[PDB]
């Protein structure tokens, strides 16, 4: 265990080993965009494949062409925390190498006056973040997987309802990366069609004779050709055994005289061993039998030169008579059945209505664009750029894989575009499907689905830019001059730079990061969504798609989805699993060599699953290898079934790879119901940060594994011995062992302190580490906000019981004891944002000063020095923040209104007060202020002094960073100096700046003091630099929208304590509104006199189907009987090796289990500091599904001396008296999840009002009004109410004289509507007749 | 215009256009629509004081 | 009673996506651990009937709106209509079962 | 439009030449004219944007449903209106006769014109200098605590 | 909000929902498939009065 | 009218104009082309271009979606013509109905409200007073304690000790409506007369949440006010949830207790075999009470008591009879709860 793990062991209820351990979990983001900016040279991945594609781009218009090297990147504008403050976004400018090739006509290729360009700028390109984030416009954002089908080539039935009988068709799909749509299908009348990019249907044959295939080269590729002969008069045939096999033959069957089939017999199996044996190659047959057969090539008179029949046409008693007459000698036919063999091919060229190459190209060209005419070189344009051209279709690196891969090929490589034969052998496949030998593909099958993660969809927004591009370059190469008009001027830098950005915060799988808590932020990172370009829409595809699929095992979660109207759409990826080499789905198993088992892993594709044998985790192994049982519970092929030993092939990992990481940290799983653990999972994702956040006792084991791989929590680099602590910078000496020759050996830890997310929440990093610790790599540092020592800490738990209250339990309600809000333990803090922005006008500039005309000095008195509110003020909802005055002019005052401003006396000329206010509700405190300037900056005295703060902090965090660096860097040169000559009292007393020059003689020792003196200058050299640009960036004139002055951002904490409406969520499903908050003397008490926190009701649990909440608090009370009994002693202070046997016996519990905690060896400061930890209950982790065990909470249940049935007698605080039955009490994990009562309320009276529409709107002061559906007319339609709709329709709604008029009567006391005609068909009454059609009200 | 309200609207307009056709607002669901009393309920009684005196005036 | 069937007594039998029933039904109750392949098994009836009640709402609100759209324009009008006439009543018996 | 086009010629100059953005104070340099004219030109050179314009859609909704209308006065402020005229009526109501005549002559309180030191003077019986008495003497009573509390509360505004 | 203008045509314009429209409100008037109707409007052919 | 097809400057300064005025002038423009060309020199070739386009002009203008598909001059997307005002699912024909914004409303989640009675609901307190914003200035001037109009809202925003007793006596008696999406049935909305609740969470009677398909977890309602006597007496005579307690779909009554309630009854009326205090005579249902509370006798057992139940009379009322009954004590101290009749 490490020092970080040994505060604070949890116990472990597992009983399987792990074998291969969690990796990070965020790394299907980070290394999918490193692939997008990777220098990978002839691998076609990123960048590099985008630019290879296009360029070099040629034109022999004018006989140029620019040629690409290389690109640039690296010197970010502004860093990562820099971009959140000041709203940049965070981006790498890209510099490509170009250069100008001049052609000469007069050799093959002549260059004259070569012009190389070293960078030029294409934009800048978004980097990834540590974790796997974005920052666009200052905001943290997330890109989304897209799940699609892989191109290659697709096999779909279709046979619901099709014609009128139901047919089954079959239909082949060649779908690219990049490019058009190839679809071959077969219509009602059996023949078979092409489409070209999903449009309209032309003959199949239309595509063969575009690639210059004759009517005869057509038939010969797919039919079996029958060859009949003619000798002497008579009409004869080649026979072959195979094709007269149970078909009645209507002749006799001669051969050489002998008769073997005559008129009106059949042929079975007999007399096919006859006529092989006699060697019978030519019978006779009649006239009758050759007519109606299909001819495949063309036979002219060779004595005239006339065309008696072409390829594919009708034979007849005349037509054969006439071959006769010409003198031919050989006749070719097809050979077609009803059941193994078809003519598809050969009825559709009758249908096909081109003759030749040319008239096919035609055809082609009038389908795509039917509009201008077209020539020969139009057409042949266009065919040639829609499948066969490099730079308009791409099958790329995964088509040509899939597409090889079932076709039956030898090759897996291959080029983008389609050759002439693979358009045929698609065509040959989808023919035998339809006679019989051929299967059906599964389209929900994940081998026929691919995932494009980051890098690989910002790759094709980065190529249809380049082709925005490529435009302007080739045209203007030939229109001007090849002399001035050189390098940077050629290509533009607007088309490119536009394509990006409208992706990474504009698309629709760019979202905002949900860190409502670190689960949260891992688990959208690893979303994987079917809603992306080219891939499926809302109502599409059926519901085929959302239902879940055998190949999801252990790569797709099953239960944690969204449960709206996405439901299948969009999914959570599996713990284990990751993205292979060609963008396809796998999971890790573990090797079976037939018989014993090696820890040999292996990652399996959806394909390769169905060859193999895979056993169940469930399993139990003999000592480590082969299997104890004979009869194993196995899955082979998509079915699951009972298996031998010496047939399993491989077997799975752990019980936790069909679950995903926000299902996971759920404790008894498999006690609950697969529907809500569906809606569990969402649940906690949903959850706020707590104050102080606190361990969960009943856990998994993962908890440790979310915190870490978030990134939110602070982690150690390298470890050491911890030199400084501060509530802001952890620093740390290197144990030496990790540390390189070259720099000094502390490393700094900036914690990021009260910071506003996304959903407005606090993001805080609390210290963890003492001042004199060893921690090594890995090692916890600093906690999250929803983080525990280590592990991840959601929600906080409570002492819950299951009883029923007066009424304040009825559905799903939880109640709240005063102590809940007491002490702060759902106390949550958020930060949020108001800005106000003083803009330019037509009548008048806007100013930001402290003058307002209307009130002071009573709000005045929080606004400080002629600007804005000072730091670290408390303001309630109706302060004023910034004083915002607007010129307004006229300002035409009443006849009465004249007469008020000349008794009293009044100055309001052109000056508004529009100032910005605290929104109407209840705030907390101020806690830092921002203000934005113009380019021409006139810089505010309270604008000014902020600036004078930026820069001085600024000093002091690079001084104190330097100064520490340097502190190491000397005392390393110490340990230098001292080994080989010894001055430990000689140095000390000489001035420490003059060490540079002293060192050992010339040796390996003095190449070591060489790096340390050159890093001594490269920090002092660094530090200038990073001044520098520190100064430049606050002195920097913020470019902003136009017409716009001055920004000033004012920052507030509200700490907004729970209270009744409120969403509280246990981790199984269990939600619930808060009912009242109960003082703690009525609320339930045990024996002992403990007071029951929270009690839920005990009702919603049979219904619900989850059980798992019940054996967490079960659990719960178990956890805290162990804690009790550590809580009972140190008080008194027992021995430590009397407290160090009741910890040993805790940690092993139920005989048997797996977790082996070391035998009591921890030394005695070790032992003393994790008894402290361990005072407030047990942490103990149960597996997703081989946890812990009914019997065995039991037998914990017994060692805090508690029942084992859970259930304890309470008494009523209210009465005294006993409840009739015993309770069961406990601790079960609560939530304080997002979009609390506080964000829910809103109230509307009057307000403002939308101008096309005259009906309410919400904006500023007061909240918008609640619409009034046609749904809820029904309602007053049924009702006799008649009067109340009338409200809802004019005087509330859109009637502009109606609703001044009837608040005047509420106002006088009146209460009467007096209605008019409302606004909502006054509008459509003079629309109507912009129309040209007369409607007018006629009267009685 | 209760018909124009679930109905394709271009297709009702057209055709009361061409017939010349008129609304004399009788159907619940013309009333809610152009912001009148509803000709059930409590503006049932109402509705009956307007009806009568068509015939006679 | 169907609800206290899985969690002590046994769950049943699950559908597969095709829509026929799975062989061998889970044996496990929610008392006691479920098995991996047994609850990927119960999950595809979790994502499938949940699944139908996200349309539920849009087919049978369809439902309601076309009902109104036929019968909204329909009030009493007289206290009695002058027709003794109506329709025949008889209690639904289903073969031998009132 | 000469000048929107010669913005667009050196905008794709200054951007590469340079690396960044051409910012007002550097674009200005290269077309010969002052800053307050590139910053003016830049505004009128944007096209006004379309009505229907979706913002998030989800459920369904453009950027003409969101502009709200300034030019209606709120309900709460039209009933103050009618509420102002109603009390200085009785406030007038309290004055001597003929101090509530030159009042609503002075100020235009209920009368359609708004009439001037010198026109009441000929049409009141009393001297020029005597009207500027009265009606500082029909103020002053006004400005009294006791009388005009009524008043006092229209001074938030 | 209320008052409204008038241009005025040159050319007289046929109205879009008396023309398209199914089954043609024109058409059926005079007795006409809409592909005769509309060659006429688009100038290319004469048509008998 | 250019105020239905508004050219409105924005908070930014760029303009938003409507998809009307772009079809507008491709009107005009080729309208006085026209009239140029016709005095102009009249060649057919053009004259018959500019009339062809011209026509199109004014269909683009009437309904975009027949004859092409017009493009807008900065936008990529089909313009909404005049016939796309109409309809197209959100118009203006539609949005009468659906798309309709009500004044004096308000929305909050649920919770539960066991103290109160049939009629009532737990309105928030910020909430009522948000809501009955003019319905206070009404009652504050009347009272004499506020001057005028604008002395009156300065009470109601500095939130004054005085103003919340006058903000109960405008609510009381005065029916407020709850609305909860979706609405299947008419019982989806019911009016409730509210009581004052600190907090800004609704609390909701416990049996009407059988009517609506509500559940205390994360659900909100809409609450809606009606301003007039004509509205206030439609919503107390009809809408009213004490006036609805029968289901307008079958006889049987919607307001049936569930939950909570059911097994609070079901626990009171089983008996056990020999519980605590078997075998008594029992005075009156009173007794029965005595007991239990006390501590010296269970709920269940079989248990003699002496019960004064009064059946109906032909015409009403005068039949009481008095009998020895063989119940249990949880069963007599219910039947104190039951009526008379
Ligand atoms: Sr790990
Ligand atoms: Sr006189
Ligand atoms: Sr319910
Ligand atoms: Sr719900």
């Amino acid at each position: 265990y490490s020092y970080t793990e040994k505060k604070r062991i949890r116990k472990d209820f597992g009983k399987r080993p792990q074998v291969l351990d969690v990796p990070y979990l965020l790394s299907i983001q980070l290394d999918s965009f490193q692939k997008f900016i990777e220098q990978d040279p002839e691998g076609q991945y990123g960048l590099e494949a985008a630019f290879r594609s296009v360029f070099p781009i040629q034109s022999y218009s004018g006989n140029s062409e620019l040629q690409y090297v290389s690109y640039r990147l690296g010197e970010p504008v502004f860093d990562v925390q820099e971009c959140q403050i000041r709203g940049v976004t965070y981006s790498a400018p890209l510099r490509v190498k170009l250069r100008l090739v001049i052609y000469e006509r007069e050799a093959p290729e002549g260059t004259v006056k070569d012009i190389k360009e070293q960078e030029v700028y294409m934009g800048e390109i978004p980097l990834m973040t540590d974790n796997g984030t974005f920052v666009i416009n200052g905001t943290e954002r997330v890109i989304v997987s897209q799940l699609h089908r892989s191109p290659g080539v697709f096999f779909d039935s279709d046979k619901g309802k099709t014609h009128s009988s139901g047919k089954v068709l079959y239909n082949a799909r060649i779908i690219p990366y990049r490019g058009s749509w190839l679809d071959f299908e077969f219509d009602p009348k059996d023949n078979l069609f092409v489409r070209i990019d999903r449009r309209r249907k032309l003959p199949a044959t239309i595509i063969l004779r575009a690639l210059n295939y004759t009517t005869e080269q057509i038939l010969d590729l797919f039919f079996e050709k029958v060859i009949f002969e003619i000798r002497d008069n008579k009409l004869q045939m080649e026979l072959v055994p195979e094709r007269l096999r149970g078909e009645t033959a209507s002749f006799d069957i001669e051969a050489n005289g002998k008769v073997y089939v005559e008129k009106g017999r059949r042929i079975t199996a007999r007399h096919i061993r006859q006529l092989e044996k006699d060697d019978v190659k030519l019978i006779e047959v009649p006239v009758e039998y050759i007519a109606g057969k299909v001819v495949a090539k063309d036979y002219i008179d060779e004595s005239t030169g006339e065309l008696i029949c072409a390829a594919n046409m009708e034979l007849s008693l005349d037509l054969l008579a006439k071959l006769s007459q010409s003198g031919h000698k050989r006749i070719e036919t097809l050979f077609t059945n009803d059941l193994d063999h078809g003519p598809y091919i050969s009825e559709t060229l009758r249908v096909d209505p081109t003759n030749d190459r040319l008239s096919a190209l035609v055809e082609i060209y009038r389908m795509m664009r039917p509009g201008e005419p077209p020539t020969r070189e139009a057409a042949e344009s266009l065919f040639e750029n829609l499948f066969f051209s490099e730079d308009r279709y791409d099958l790329s690196a995964v088509g040509r894989m899939k597409f090889n891969r079932s076709l039956l090929r030898e090759e897996i490589e291959g080029s983008g575009i389609l050759s002439k034969d693979d358009i045929i052998d698609v065509m040959k496949k989808l023919i035998d499907i339809r006679n019989g030998k051929g299967e059906v593909d599964d389209i929900d099958h994940l081998g026929n689905r691919r995932i494009r993660s980051v890098g690989e969809m910002a790759e094709n927004q980065f190529r249809v830019g380049l082709v925005r591009v490529e435009r302007a370059v080739k045209e203007r190469l030939s229109l001007g001059d090849l002399d001035t008009l050189m390098p940077q001027d050629m290509i533009n830098a607007k088309p490119i730079s536009a394509a990006v950005k409208e992706f990474f915060g504009s698309s629709q799988l760019s979202q905002f990061m949900d860190q409502n808590n670190p689960l949260s932020e891992i688990t959208h990172k690893r979303r994987i969504s079917a809603l992306g370009p080219g891939g499926l829409t809302r109502e599409r595809a059926g519901f085929e798609v959302r239902d879940v699929h055998p190949t999801h095992y252990g790569r797709v979660c099953p239960i944690e989805t969204p449960e709206g109207p996405n439901i299948g759409l969009i999914n959570s990826l599996s713990v284990y699993a990751q993205t292979n080499e060609y963008g396809f789905l796998e999971t890790p198993y573990r090797k079976v060599t037939d018989g014993v088992v090696t820890d040999e892993i292996h990652y399996l594709s959806a394909i390769e699953e169905g060859n193999y044998v895979i056993a169940q985790a469930n399993s139990n192994l003999d000592e480590e290898g082969h299997f104890v049982e004979d009869l194993v519970t196995c899955r082979s092929k998509g079915e699951s079934s009972l298996f031998s030993r010496d047939q399993v092939d491989y077997m799975d990992v752990s019980t936790q790879q069909v679950v995903s990481v926000g299902a996971s940290l759920i404790p008894f799983l498999e006690h609950d119901d697969a529907n809500r653990a569906l809606m569990g999972a969402n649940m906690q994702r949903q959850a706020v940060p707590t104050l102080r956040a606190d361990k969960p006792l009943v856990g998994t084991g993962m908890e440790r594994a979310v915190a870490v791989d978030s990134g939110v929590t602070a982690v150690a680099k390298r470890g050491g011995v911890v030199q400084y602590v501060d509530a802001s910078r952890i620093v740390i000496k290197v144990n030496e062992d990790e540390m390189y020759p070259g720099e000094a050996g502390i490393d700094i830890y900036n914690l990021t302190k009260y910071t506003r997310s996304n959903q407005n929440t606090c993001i805080n990093q609390m210290p963890c580490v003492s001042l004199g610790e060893p921690v090594e790599r890995g090692d916890v540092l600093a906690d999250g906000p929803s983080t525990d020592l280590g592990e991840l800490a959601l929600g906080q738990n409570m002492r819950v019981a299951f009883m029923p209250w007066n009424g304040y339990n009825f559905e799903d309600s939880i109640l709240v004891s005063e102590r809940v809000v007491q002490e702060d333990r759902f106390t949550t803090i958020h930060i949020q944002e108001l800005a106000c922005v003083s803009r330019d006008t037509k009548l008048g500039p806007e100013e930001i000063t402290a003058d307002i005309p209307n009130v002071g000095e009573a709000a005045l008195s929080k606004l400080d020095e002629s600007g804005i509110v000072y730091i670290g003020a408390e303001v309630t909802g109706g302060d004023i923040l910034v004083g915002k005055v607007t010129p307004k002019g006229e300002t035409q005052l009443t006849p009465e209104e004249k007469l008020l401003r000349a008794i009293f006396g009044e100055k309001a000329s052109d000056v508004k007060d529009s100032s910005l206010r605290v929104p109407n509700g209840v705030s907390g405190t101020v806690i830092d202020v921002q203000v934005f300037t113009r380019d021409g900056v006139e810089k505010d005295k309270r604008a000014l002094e902020i600036e004078e703060m930026q820069l001085k902090q600024a000093k002091k965090d690079l001084s104190e960073e330097l100064q520490i660096l340097e502190a190491g860097l000397f005392s390393r040169i110490r340990a230098v100096l001292v080994a080989g000559g010894v001055e430990a009292e000689k140095l000390d007393k000489l001035p420490r700046d003059r060490w540079l020059e002293l060192g050992l003689t010339d040796e390996e020792k003095q190449n070591q003091l060489e790096q340390l003196a050159e890093q001594y200058d490269e920090l002092k050299h660094e530090f200038e630099k990073k001044l520098e640009a520190k100064r430049r960036k606050i002195t920097q004139g913020d470019d902003l929208a136009p017409g716009v002055l001055k920004i000033v951002k004012v920052y507030l904490a509200v700490k907004r304590r729970i209270q009744p409406g409120d969403k509280m969520a246990g981790r199984h499903g269990n939600k619930g509104v808060i009912s009242k908050i109960n003082p703690i003397e009525d609320m339930p008490y045990d024996e002992n006199g403990t007071p029951v926190d929270i009690v839920l009701n005990p009702l919603g649990v049979p219904s619900r189907m989850n059980i798992g909440q019940i054996l967490e608090t079960h659990l719960g009370m178990a956890a805290k009987g162990i804690g009790d009994k550590i809580n009972a002693m140190l008080k008194q202070q027992q021995e430590v090796a009397k407290l160090r046997e009741f910890i040993q016996r805790a940690y092993d519990l139920g005989a048997d289990v797996r977790q082996k905690v070391d035998l009591s060896t921890f030394s005695d400061e070790e032992v003393m500091r994790l008894a402290e930890n361990l005072r407030k209950g047990m942490p103990i982790a149960t597996p997703v599904f081989d946890g812990a065990k009914e019997a065995e909470i039991k037998e914990l249940l017994k060692l805090g001396d508690l029942p084992t049935s859970g259930q304890i007698r309470l008494y009523d605080g209210r009465t005294g008296e006993q409840f009739e039955r015993p309770v069961t009490v406990g601790y079960m994990y609560m939530l304080k999840l997002n979009h609390l009562v506080d964000d829910k309320m809103h109230a509307r009276s009057t307000g403002s009002y939308s101008l096309v529409t005259q009906q309410p709107l919400g904006g500023k002061a007061q909240f918008g009004g609640q619409r009034f559906g046609e749904m809820e007319v029904w309602a007053l339609e049924a009702y006799g109410a008649a009067y109340t709709l009338q409200e809802m329709l004019t005087v509330k709604s859109d009637d502009v004289n109606g609703r001044t008029k009837m608040y005047k009567n509420i106002v006088d006391g009146n209460h009467q509507m007096e209605p008019g005609m409302p606004e909502s068909f006054n509008v459509l009454l003079k629309e109507i007749r912009s129309l040209g059609i007369n409607i007018e009200l006629e009267d009685e | 215009i209760s018909a124009a309200s679930f109905q394709e609207t271009t297709r009702v307009l057209t055709e009361a256009a061409v017939a010349g056709k008129r609304d004399e607002l009788r159907g619940l669901k013309e009333n809610v629509i152009v912001g009148r009393l509803i000709p059930a309920g409590t503006g049932y009684a109402y509705h009956q004081d307007r009806m009568r005196r068509r015939a006679a005036g | 009673a169907a609800q206290i069937r899985q969690l002590a007594g046994m769950r049943g039998l699950m559908a597969k996506p095709d829509g026929s029933i799975i062989e061998t039904p889970i044996t496990a109750n929610f008392r006691e651990g479920l098995n991996v392949l047994q609850y990927f098994i119960s999950t595809h009836g979790a994502r499938k009937g949940l699944a139908d009640t996200a349309l539920k709402t849009a087919n049978s609100g369809y439902l309601t709106r076309r009902l109104v759209d036929v019968a909204q324009d329909l009030v009493v009008t007289e206290d009695d209509c002058g027709t003794h006439e109506g329709i025949m009543m008889t209690p639904v018996i289903e073969g031998g079962d009132v | 439009i000469e000048t929107i086009n010669k913005l667009n010629r050196i905008s794709r100059q200054m951007l590469q030449e340079m690396g960044r953005e051409p910012t007002p104070e550097e674009l200005a340099e290269r077309m010969l004219m002052p800053e307050d004219k590139i910053r003016k030109v830049l505004k009128i050179a944007k096209e006004p944007i379309s009505m229907e314009t979706p913002i998030g859609d989800d459920e369904d909704s453009h950027l003409g449903d969101f502009i709200e209308d300034t030019t209606l006065e709120l309900p709460l402020d039209s009933a103050t209106t009618e509420s102002l005229r109603a009390a200085t009526h009785d406030v007038l109501a309290g004055l001597t006769a003929r101090e509530a005549k030159v009042l609503r002559m002075r100020f235009g309180i209920d009368m359609n014109t708004d009439y001037t030191l010198e026109e009441v003077g000929k049409q009141f019986d009393v001297t020029r200098e005597r009207i500027r008495q009265i009606e500082a003497k029909a103020l002053r009573k006004l400005r009294h605590p006791s009388r005009s509390e009524v008043l006092r509360s229209f001074l938030d505004d | 909000r209320e008052r409204m203008g008038h241009i005025e045509l040159a050319s007289p314009t046929a109205h879009i929902w008396f023309l398209k429209s199914l089954p043609s409100r024109i058409g059926l008037l005079l007795d006409m498939p809409l592909r005769d109707i509309e060659r006429v409007l688009y100038f290319e052919s004469y048509v008998v009065i | 009218p250019p105020d239905l097809r508004p050219l409105v400057p924005l908070d930014g300064g760029r303009f938003a104009t409507s998809d009307l005025n772009d079809l507008y002038r491709r009107v005009i423009n080729r309208n006085n082309r026209l009239k140029r060309l016709l005095d102009l020199a009249a060649p057919d070739i053009i004259v018959r271009n500019e009339k062809r386009m011209l026509q199109e002009a004014v269909d683009a203008l009437l309904d975009n979606g027949r004859r092409g598909r017009a493009i807008t001059g900065s936008n990529k997307r089909p313009l909404k013509s005049l016939a796309d005002m109409i309809k197209g699912k959100q118009g203006r024909f539609r949005q009468n109905l659906l798309g309709k914004r009500v004044d004096y409303s308000g929305r909050s989640v649920i919770t539960v409200g066991p103290y109160l009675r049939l009629h009532q609901c737990g309105l928030p307190k910020k909430m009522a007073l948000e809501l009955f914003k003019p319905f206070i200035y009404g009652k504050l001037e009347l009272r004499g304690l506020a001057t005028t109009i604008k002395a009156a809202k300065k009470m109601v925003e500095r939130e004054e000790a005085v103003v919340w007793d006058i903000l109960d006596e405008v609510i009381r008696e005065h029916p407020v409506l709850l609305n909860r999406a979706p609405t299947l049935h008419r019982l989806g909305i019911q009016a409730f007369e509210p009581v004052l609740i600190e907090g800004k969470a609704i609390q909701l009677h416990p049996l009407v949440c059988a009517a609506y398909n509500a559940d205390f977890d994360g659900d909100q309602m809409a609450v809606h006010v009606p301003l007039t006597l004509e509205a206030q007496l439609e919503a107390r005579a009809l809408m009213m949830s004490t006036n609805n307690i029968l289901s307008p779909a079958n006889g049987e009554p919607i307001i049936v207790p569930s939950q909570d309630v059911v097994l609070g009854l079901y626990y009171m009326t089983r008996d056990c075999v020999n519980a605590k205090g078997e075998g008594m005579v029992l005075t009156g249902p009173k007794e029965a009470e005595r007991l239990y509370r006390s501590g010296l006798a269970s709920l269940h057992a079989r248990v003699k008591v002496r019960i004064t139940e009064y059946e109906k009379d032909a015409n009403g009322e005068l039949v009481a009879k008095t009998s020895l009954k063989d119940t249990t004590v949880g069963r007599a101290i219910l039947w104190m709860i039951v009526p008379k009749g």
